[PDB]
């Protein structure tokens, strides 16, 4: 509470997004976020290694 | 939308932080990925940022 | 070094808050000490920096 | 953690320097650290006495 009264959300490291393309699937593309620390809505996070994400292809005409 | 028109999806939510953006460009395995996400300034980024705006105002001078 | 080119010792420990330094002068009783700390902003400083940018900014318009 | 995460190291007060030249050996020059205080790697440091220390005199040639 009074981490967010008195600064808010921030980043204090990591967390950059890159394109792989790693072929699980057909329809997606493939993304890896790096590992990561920062605060959001005033409690700390905290990831040690980077996360894999994948979204959808886009096929609307 | 077009990719001359496209733009991310507004959000208010307050409990979660941006991390950044991607695109996928239509019907293909490339995308583009971009660092947005909240990151902090120290008392002493803070500190230097005085220092600057002092030489913008006497530079005005 | 020469007076002239003399530089203070190089650093970049987390560990340590700089508060200044000391030159002393070849062969004499002599020293001139600096300080360099960083002190903090409060919200009241930080506020005051961003009515000096549109000071800066009306006096460019 | 929270504060390093937040602000990194900063002073508060004190923590000027003064070369005052006491006697207590002919081979060093007497320095005075005036009392201050200041948060460093996070954790909070006080000290409520000009602090005295010595530095040794340039003889290298």
């Amino acid at each position: 509470e009074r981490t967010y009264d008195e600064s808010g959300s921030y980043k204090v490291n990591g967390f950059e997004l890159f394109s792989e393309g790693n072929a699980e699937d057909d329809d997606h593309v493939s993304v890896v976020v790096d590992a990561g620390k920062a605060y959001v809505k005033g409690f700390k996070v905290d990831k040690p290694v980077s996360t894999r994400i994948s979204v959808p292809k886009s096929y609307d005409l | 939308n077009i990719m001359r028109l496209v733009t991310p999806p507004l959000n208010t939510d307050p409990e979660n932080l941006q991390l950044g953006t991607v695109t996928v460009l239509p019907d293909s395995d490339e995308a583009v990925c971009i660092s947005f996400a909240i990151t902090r300034l120290s008392m002493e980024d803070l500190q230097k940022v005085k220092t600057r705006v002092d030489n913008l105002e006497y530079n005005q001078a």
